[PDB]
């Protein structure tokens, strides 16, 4: 996998 | 990491406002260096996007996505802050003002700037405060907690009017305690600003139920001043277990809710003074109010919280006229401080 505004969880 | 890097008077005449500038802090501003301002001429040099894991989500405001989560190079806590669409301008303004003020007393140190490669939005790195929610934590306070924590918000915009930055979202949400540390840090600079005596600024920053008189009557030429009246808000929402303590259903209502407290004696003659057009909105709402003393918002649950020194330092932050009241280096040298002066 996940990703979110390019930040790897 | 991440960072910037470079490339009253006679007014208008018989009508308009009576101008005003600051009491303290005036000119500090007009004097920099133009790099200390002039953040449209400087460009941002990023970090490392993949230095940062996200851990879980904490704020969901109207214009930013903040988690915390661990820097992976050196295994530390931070918080990141995803800024919605917003101006350049803005973004370029808060780290500016982050960058000037890091390293003082209680202000949020930035950490990195980073943006996503696909997307290009971008994102501020803070070091992490273990905040407690203020709805939790308030009500668990003592008489001197609430005087240390009020002191330590003190030093914070002592520090920024200093540095010539009025922060104008002054409230709960943008204070963060780590209260097993007593540990405050002053967040939140993304509506902060550069003070330049005379200038008209935009009346619709900070939150309703912390919005001074001059933002409610769009009195424009205001000032760090704003700030303390803020400051004022939290205080009595603080001694008297009522959050929040002027609790408006719009701008209009919030200016009434105050009215009814501090009288529209005091109101009126502000708006003389400075030759305010007040909003004929107010016509039918305003009315005239009995100026109410600060000893009828006490009762038995709240009653340890409150002193002869708190009501007199409420007071003396809560006046409409932004010129009188307490700076922040005044209401440090207050009564009320007294011990945790020499507690240090
Ligand atoms: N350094 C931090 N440590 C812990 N929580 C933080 C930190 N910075 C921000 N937060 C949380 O995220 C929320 C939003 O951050 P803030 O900078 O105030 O954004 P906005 O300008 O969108 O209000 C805060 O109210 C707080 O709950
Ligand atoms: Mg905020
Ligand atoms: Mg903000
Ligand atoms: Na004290």
């Amino acid at each position: 996998a996940a990703r979110l505004y390019g930040f790897k969880w | 990491g991440g960072r910037l890097v470079p490339r009253f008077g006679e007014g208008e005449g018989s009508e308009g406002p009576v101008p005003s500038r600051a009491r303290v802090y005036t000119d500090v501003n007009t004097h920099r260096p133009s790099e200390y301002w002039d953040y449209e001429s400087h460009v941002v040099e990023w970090g490392n996007q993949d230095d940062y894991q996200l851990v879980r989500k904490l704020g969901r405001g109207k214009y930013s996505e903040v988690f915390e989560a661990i820097n992976i190079t050196n295994n530390e806590k931070v918080v990141v802050k995803i800024l919605k669409p917003v101006k350049k301008k803005k973004i370029k303004r808060e780290i500016k003002i982050l960058e000037n003020l890091r390293g003082g007393p209680n202000i949020i140190t930035l950490a990195d700037i980073v943006k996503d490669p696909v997307s290009r939005t971008p994102a501020l790195v803070f070091e992490h405060v273990n905040n407690t929610d203020f709805k939790q934590l308030y009500q668990t306070l003592t008489d001197y907690d609430i005087r240390f924590y009020m002191y330590e918000i003190l030093k914070a915009l002592d520090y920024c009017h200093s540095m010539g930055i009025m922060h104008r979202d002054v409230k709960p949400h943008n204070v963060m305690i780590d209260h097993e540390h007593r540990k405050l840090r002053l967040i939140d600079w993304g509506l902060a600003e550069f003070y330049h005596p005379g200038q008209e600024y935009n009346v619709r920053v900070a939150s309703r139920y912390f919005k001074g008189p001059e933002l409610l009557v769009d009195y424009q030429m205001y000032d760090y001043s704003l700030d303390m009246w803020s400051l004022g808000c939290m205080l009595a929402s603080m001694i008297f277990r009522k959050e929040p303590f002027f609790h408006g259903h719009d701008n209009y209502d919030q200016l009434v809710r105050i009215a009814k407290v501090l009288g529209t004696e005091d109101l009126y003659d502000y708006i003389d003074k400075y030759n305010i057009e007040l909003d004929p909105r107010f016509n039918d709402i305003l009315g005239r109010h009995s100026r109410k003393r600060w000893e009828r918002f006490v009762h038995s649950e709240n009653q340890h919280l409150v002193s002869p020194e708190a009501l007199d330092f409420l007071d003396k932050l809560l006046r409409y006229d932004h010129q009188s009241r307490l700076t922040a280096r005044e209401a440090m040298e207050h009564p009320y401080f007294y011990t945790v002066v020499k507690e240090n």
